[PDB]
RNA sequence: CAUCCGGGUGUUGUCUCCAUAGAAACAGGUAAAGCUGUAUUUUUU
């Protein structure tokens, strides 16, 4: 029913914790009820970039840490 | 509400739950796939919007296996409840 | 039901039976219930008033209770030349800000301050309707178990705003040398096309009730 | 309504404590809480699974990744319950 | 802010290189270009090719996705 | 243009293979109807075990939670 | 130390929640709402703030029979025999109460009792200062009055978030008794009144910043809290929302569960009225007038509350009061859409800010506190502070600083950019707020309002208190300004003591009055005249009543009351002289616009300038203006910018400063002049300190001259006044207003669905004196008028002073051009500066006034 | 300071009307009263 308030990480860079302990980068654009992420695509967790900008759905997120204070 | 069962059989008898709904009718031995591997071969008795069953004369097939091993079980079953999301493929042997 | 016994001392209504006593009552006690319309007419300011040596032109007067002692004497502070006398400066104020108008006020009750009042108290068939106001500018909890209006809640609503016998519907009994009726009347600061003597009357009574 | 969701958000501002389905232990300020336990936290550690610990700024995480969320001793006295 | 729905809209307009990662799965990735929009995440997806992670190529035809196994987007 | 649910739709009497979740197994067989869930029953449906024919089950019923894909 | 706290917590009413819980939540930041609950005079802020009181505890001590029934109201927070008697709330004594949300997430609330009496607005000013979120409430019936507006206006300067809470619903109900859709129509009004008063934001019941409330009978509450009690059964919990959104506004409802269309058919009666208003009028009309097995059955049913045996056998209005209270809980509602609206902590920086300069905060190293009121809770002088940073223990040893040694502190910094802390305070023991009780506590905490019992000594009115430890840290550390006490004093009174053997204790208790009342300006005269400008009437009397009663007991003499007039010009100055014991200085009336901008960085203050008064860049670039009374001081000669001489100003302007305080008509303050020096023919021979001295009398001098020169005139101040007549006594008020020398009709404002004619006006502070009163006599206990300042709103007295000739009679009132002189005059006696019971006014220097100007 | 003129509250007893058992529940039946309840990303498909 609640949107997920994540308005102070808006244009922020987070590091997206996925499911299968693997990793995302980078900088977030938008988001919906679900916790579906939009944010401009960066490195997976030595490291290398793929896309430009990229959409993550909800269900694989096990958290989105805050690079950025 | 009524209604809304009334909706949700006519889905059943025209899409996929209709092979399962006929099964029922007729009460043919049929075997169903699982998760956990259990080939569960059994008599359909009920039926409902998240295919859980009501199942007769129920036999199990699994293996028993702490490798390295090849062992093959079943056990027969008088009456058997079983729960929709264990479930991948049901099929009707003719 | 409707009381104790036949003791008679004490009484418990309904509310129909109690609008009817209010609307019989309303010509011989229509004490205006405006708590503000008592404003320098309080017990308390009457009070005020008497250790004041002080008058409203409605109001009683009093043996001055304390020494009438001047000789103040024309200091720096209270000279002529200093102090300007814009205000005329009535008793009325002395009263009514007795800490401030009136220097040395001993035993000196502080008195109240209160509100406006906004009512329709009208003798017509029709409730509930805007009389004499000003205009605006521009499923249900209950639907259809009630009409909002009853018929009894016309008077209820009267009754409710009512002085004090009324608004209570239940009471204790009193010995009808008890319930001063003329009271009501003779604090109902009245002054204006009356006649002198009934004016002094007037404030005879409430010299005696004030005292 | 979801009775450990509203003691959940009491706690709020609360020192909590926080493991995942990995088993990752996280302890600090709890930020903010919804419906669904979608918790914040500030100032917060992160315990491996495995052992190591790493400390962090703002941690976001998903109460359906959330096992069980430690509260402290306080709020046992009052007030949500009755 | 851009909504999730939002984007995928823009993707199905543009018709351009989509990389899609599967859920619990991590060996396994899907590289196509999106066709298709449902009320939820499923999208049908044409031209796709599945890959092997590099922990190359193999062949794969025209395919729908469901909704419930995808992880990553990107176009 | 061209959503899923219709597409499915379209394909309904036509051939079809699916992939499933832990132990994934590939299947092959002629559609024979779909709902909104997005369960599955096809006819002559063989087992491929990642690329392997093991058996022809038949006339089968596939529930929508383990399913992966869709293809032709 | 433990026992002592034992005894003091026995003391007292125990709570419904656990008072330990609630010290534990303060120690935690973002759980602690400060909340000022302010209105207007008689909103029944006071009320509400009891009824939360009563919810929070158990039992009430001096909670009676009478009260509990619901005949008479029970403040919890009056307190003083003063305000228990007087009818108003006269002081600042609030209360800290855990509450429960819609949604029961626990919050911690520091509640602060404002006054709505105008003349206590330092009360108000105080509780804003304090408080980040602000309940305003508002009679229904008297509508957003201009003093609802004014308030407002100054609640977005602070700043704070503003919940509405629209009380006496009651009033509309039974009293105007309107039909529902007519009340419905009223509160939207009103609404748009109150969004019109607002810049920014919008208000409304949707987005929980009204609260609908009634204290009389005793019920607040939200849509949404009326959602949660009595639409949940009926509906699911996914479109709870959306039926909230659709509740208010121009919407309808025609049968559909659960659908609901915008408009329309057949029947009116909106979805508010319908699922709201409507629901409240039937209550209130089965409460009175329905048979009560019905009413009983019915509230089985529709609401499921039960009506116990003996509240059956109630009179009607106190049976209508538990009827509400039943329907509609404990107000939790309220409490929600505070949170609601409190953002929070994006404006917190914003409003700290306000108060203390821009800048960055310091958690750990040092706490800093605003000593905000100090006051008389429990007999003894406490300290009301809010501890804005850090976390202030019992028995800690804390700087000090009164906001009148701020500006000069903050100037010494700046001038920075050997330790020296001023003054000191060992903190005896602290506590929690109120209502009759403190209930102490050994930690302070970074957010919450505190009752400090040390704290005093070095203080008056407002203060910075604070514990650094680096000089790192003091140097990040800001003060606190001085509250703006919007109304500002005008209305004068000089004591005496009648036996002045007691003088000292006279002054004692003045000093008490001055720290306790923080709107009095106490100017201790020359001539043994001790003066007490209050903002007005009423809030002096009360003063005269704490002192005269409580804080003195003695028989003490009051002057007829005064007001403070000030010197002003009408022509521009016409020659410039200096003066020798040698500086040349002229002034020049401001533009009316400039002067109400300064009522209310060099490039950016000239183009500030042109934007307001339309002045050139030359003059720009000369003024260097001060004390906010207001003055400008410009340096508007040829050859200053050639000239090192003109040049250090800092200096040059003290002088100017001294001036500005005490004029030369009267020596009471200067205003609404843009002073133009001419020339400063300073020697050759320098002897800098010398120089600085002589400029420093020189200065005033010219200024003197200036004035003089200019026409000048002592300015009266106006009190705005609003008075709510009823209609056809309006012609009475006009009656009165006429008889009396100045005053003027503004705006004869008709209020929304009353028979009130809020009819604002001006009246000069001095023709006042008691003007209430004989309002209210005159117009037979309707339309209480209110006097105020806020505007800061001066005026000329009319006529020509420096007028010998004058007027007939002394011990009368003297008519217009006359008075313009008599005032002046009388101002000059009291102050010691004439010499006789006949005298006159004149300037030097010099030459005899320049031959008389020339003949 | 006191004097009347009135008043509650309980402690009791006495006079006129309304009553009316000498004990029931276990195990669950019958009948009523009092509250609690439709799988596609965050809980149970
Ligand atoms: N009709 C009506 N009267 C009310 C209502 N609320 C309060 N009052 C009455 O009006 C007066 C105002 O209540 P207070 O709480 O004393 O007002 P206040 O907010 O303290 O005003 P200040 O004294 O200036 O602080 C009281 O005598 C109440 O009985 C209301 O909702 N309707």
């Amino acid at each position: 029913v609640s949107t997920p308030e994540l308005k102070k990480y808006m244009d922020k860079k987070i590091l997206l914790n996925i499911n299968g302990s693997r990793k995302v980068a980078g900088i977030l654009r938008g988001y919906d009820i679900f916790l579906n992420v939009v944010l401009d695509d960066a490195m997976e967790i030595n490291n290398h970039q793929l896309g430009l900008q990229t959409v993550i759905r909800g269900n694989s997120i096990i958290s989105l840490e805050a690079l950025d204070a | 509400r009524a209604e809304l069962e009334e909706l949700e059989e006519f889905e059943f008898k025209h899409g996929p739950m209709s092979l399962i709904n006929d099964a029922m009718v007729t009460r043919t031995p049929v075997i169903i796939s699982l998760r956990n591997n259990h080939k569960i071969i059994a008599r359909v008795k009920a039926f409902d919007r998240h295919c859980n069953m009501v199942l007769e004369n129920v036999k199990e097939l699994w293996t028993e296996k702490k490798g390295k091993n090849v062992i093959n079980r079943e056990r027969f079953i008088s009456k058997l409840f079983l729960r929709g999301d264990s479930v991948i493929v049901v099929l009707k042997t003719p | 039901k409707k009381v104790n016994g036949t003791s008679y001392k004490k009484w418990s209504f309904d509310l129909p039976e109690m609008s009817n006593l209010y609307r019989l009552s309303t010509p011989l006690r229509d004490e205006v219930t405006d708590k503000n319309y008592y404003y320098l007419f309080d017990k308390k300011s009457f009070f005020n008033g008497k250790a004041l040596n002080n008058a409203i032109p409605g109001g009683p007067k009093f043996e001055p209770l304390y020494p009438r002692e001047e000789e103040e004497d024309y200091n720096e502070f209270n000279s002529i030349d200093r102090v300007i006398f814009r205000v005329p400066i009535r008793s009325e104020y002395k009263v009514a800000f007795p800490h401030l108008y009136n220097s040395r006020p001993r035993s000196v009750r502080i008195p109240w301050y209160n509100n406006p009042v906004s009512c329709i108290i009208q003798n017509d068939e029709e409730y509930d309707t805007p009389a004499l106001f000003f205009d605006p500018s521009l499923a249900p909890l209950l639907a259809e178990e009630e009409e909002l209006i009853l018929p009894n809640t016309k008077d209820a609503m009267s009754l409710y705003h009512s002085p004090f016998p009324f608004n209570r519907t239940k009471g204790k009994m009193v010995r009808a040398q008890d319930v001063a009726l003329a009271k009501k009347w003779f604090l109902q600061h009245p002054d204006e096309e009356y006649p002198v003597k009934v004016k002094v009357s007037y404030q005879k009574l409430l010299k005696n009730y004030v005292l | 309504n979801g009775i450990p969701v509203k003691l959940l958000n009491e706690a709020q501002g609360h020192i909590v404590s926080l493991e995942l389905t990995t088993g990752a232990t996280y302890r600090g300020k709890l930020v903010e809480s919804e419906d669904s336990m979608n918790v914040q936290l500030r100032d917060v550690i992160a315990t491996e699974p495995q052992g190591a610990v790493t400390h962090m700024d703002q941690i976001f995480v998903r109460g359906s990744q959330i096992k069980f969320i430690v509260v402290p001793d306080l709020l046992k006295n009052a007030p949500l319950f009755k | 802010m851009v909504p999730p729905i939002n984007c995928i809209f823009n993707f199905l307009q543009q018709q351009t290189p989509v990389t899609i990662w599967l859920f619990e799965q991590i060996g396994i990735r899907i590289k196509g270009k999106i066709v298709g929009f449902d009320e939820f995440m499923n999208v049908v997806i044409d031209e796709a090719v599945e890959i092997p992670v590099n922990s190359k190529g193999t062949p794969l035809g025209k395919i729908l996705l469901k909704g419930d196994n995808i992880t990553l987007i990107t176009s | 243009p061209v959503n899923p649910k219709p597409f499915l739709k379209g394909l309904v009497n036509h051939r079809v293979g699916v992939k499933l979740k832990f132990n994934s197994t590939e299947y092959r067989g002629t559609l024979v109807s779909t709902d909104n869930y997005f369960n599955l029953q096809l006819n002559e449906a063989e087992e491929f075990v990642a690329g392997v024919s093991h058996g022809t089950l038949g006339e089968i019923f596939i529930r929508c939670n383990n399913v992966l894909y869709i293809r032709e | 130390e433990h026992t002592i706290f034992t005894q003091l917590k026995k003391n007292i009413p125990k709570t419904r929640y656990n008072r330990d819980y609630m010290l534990s939540m303060a120690n935690i930041p973002e759980r602690i709402i400060n909340v000022g609950v302010i209105g207007p005079l008689h909103s029944g802020k006071t009320s509400l703030m009891d009824l939360l009181v009563i919810d929070s505890h158990k039992r009430i001590p001096d909670m009676s029979k009478n009260v509990e029934l619901g005949w008479k109201p029970l403040r919890y927070l009056d307190n003083l025999k003063q305000e228990i008697d007087r009818g108003l709330s006269i002081k600042l004594n609030g209360s800290t109460l855990l509450c429960t949300d819609l949604e029961s997430k626990s919050r911690m609330i520091n509640f602060l009792d404002a006054p709505g009496h105008v003349n206590f607005m330092d009360e108000t000013a105080v509780a804003l200062a304090a408080s980040d979120l602000v309940l305003i409430v508002i009679d229904v019936v008297e509508g957003v009055t201009f003093v609802v507006e004014q308030l407002i206006k100054q609640s977005i300067k602070n700043n704070v978030a503003m919940c509405f809470v629209i009380n006496k619903l009651d009033r509309l109900i039974l009293d105007l008794k309107l039909p529902p859709m007519d009340a419905y129509l009223k509160l939207n009004h009103i609404i748009a009144n109150i969004n019109s008063f607002t810049k920014g934001n919008v208000f409304s019941p949707i987005d929980n910043n009204i609260i609908f409330a009634s204290t009389k009978l005793g019920f607040t509450f939200t849509i949404k809290e009326f959602v949660s009690y009595y639409y949940a059964h009926s509906i699911p919990s996914s479109k709870i929302d959306d039926f909230t959104t659709r509740l208010w506004g121009s919407v309808y409802y025609h049968k559909g569960n659960f659908r609901t269309k915008p408009f329309e058919n057949v029947e009116k009666y909106p979805t508010f009225v319908e699922f709201i208003l409507i629901p409240l009028y039937k209550i209130f009309s089965y409460a009175l007038s329905m048979e009560k097995d019905k009413l009983k059955n019915l509230l089985r049913s529709n609401f499921r509350v039960n009506l116990s045996q003996e509240a059956l056998q109630y009179d009607p209005q106190p049976f209508l009061k538990h009827v509400l209270q039943l329907i509609f809980r404990q107000q939790t509602g309220l409490v929600d859409a505070i949170t609601r609206c409190y953002q929070p902590f994006e404006l917190f920086d914003n409003k700290t800010a306000h108060l203390s300069i821009p800048g960055k905060s310091t958690p750990e190293g040092t706490l800093w506190a605003h000593v905000l009121k100090t006051v008389d809770y429990g007999g003894a002088e406490w300290s009301l502070v809010r501890i804005y940073s850090g976390l202030l223990k019992r028995g800690d040893t804390v700087r000090i600083l009164d906001t009148s040694q701020s500006e000069s502190r903050q100037k010494r910094q700046l001038h920075d950019i050997s330790k020296t802390e001023t003054p000191s305070c060992e903190v005896e023991e602290i506590g929690l707020l109120g209502g009759r009780y403190v209930y102490p506590v050994h930690e302070a905490h970074k957010g919450q309002i505190v009752l400090i019992k040390g704290i005093s000594s070095a203080y008056i009115k407002s203060a910075t208190l604070y514990s650094v430890k680096s000089k790192e840290d003091m140097k990040q550390l800001k003060f606190f300004k001085p509250l703006d006490y919007i109304t500002e004093a005008v209305f004068k009174i000089v004591l005496q003591p009648l036996l002045p053997r007691e003088l000292p204790k006279l002054l004692d208790a003045l000093n008490k009055i001055s720290k306790y009342y923080p709107g009095v300006i106490i100017k201790v005269e020359e001539s043994g005249e001790h003066v007490i400008l209050g903002n007005g009437e009423l809030y002096m009397d009360c003063l005269l009543y704490d002192l005269r009663a409580s804080y003195a007991k003695i028989e003490i003499k009051i002057s007829d009351p005064l007001t403070v007039f000030s010197e002003s010009c009408s022509n521009e100055s016409f020659a410039s002289i200096p003066v020798s014991n040698s500086i040349s200085v002229a002034a020049e009336p401001m533009d009316s616009k400039m002067i109400q901008d300064l009522s209310r960085p060099r490039k950016l203050s000239k183009i500030l300038r042109t934007e307001y008064g339309w002045d050139s860049l030359a003059s720009r670039n000369v003024w260097s203006f001060y004390n906010g009374n207001v003055l400008i001081n410009d340096t508007l000669p040829d050859e200053i910018s050639p000239e090192l001489l003109s040049k250090y100003k800092e200096q040059i302007i003290q002088g100017f400063y001294w001036a500005v305080k005490e004029g030369p008509l009267a020596e009471e303050p200067i205003y609404g002049v843009q002073y133009k020096l001419l020339s400063i023919s300073v020697p050759s021979d320098v002897n800098i300190d010398v120089m600085k001295s002589q400029i420093i009398p020189l200065m005033k001098k010219a200024c003197y001259v200036g004035l003089l020169t200019a026409i000048p005139i002592l300015l009266e101040p106006i009190y705005e006044v609003d008075i709510t007549v009823h209609a056809p006594l309006l012609p009475i008020v006009e009656e009165l207003m006429k008889k009396r020398r100045g005053s003027r009709i503004y705006k004869t404002i008709k209020v929304a669905g009353t028979p009130l004619l809020e009819v604002r006006g001006q009246v000069p502070v001095i023709e006042s004196a008691g003007f209430e009163t004989d309002l209210r006599l005159s117009t037979n206990g309707l339309g209480m008028c209110q006097l105020y300042f806020w505007h800061k709103i001066w005026r000329k007295v009319p006529g020509d002073v420096l007028d010998k000739d004058a007027f007939i009679p002394k011990l009368k009132p003297a008519p217009i051009n006359s008075l313009s002189r008599d005032f002046v005059m009388k101002t000059r006696r009291r102050k010691g500066i004439s010499t006789g019971g006949f005298m006159s006014n004149d300037g030097p220097t010099l030459e005899k006034y320049i031959s008389a100007e020339l003949y």
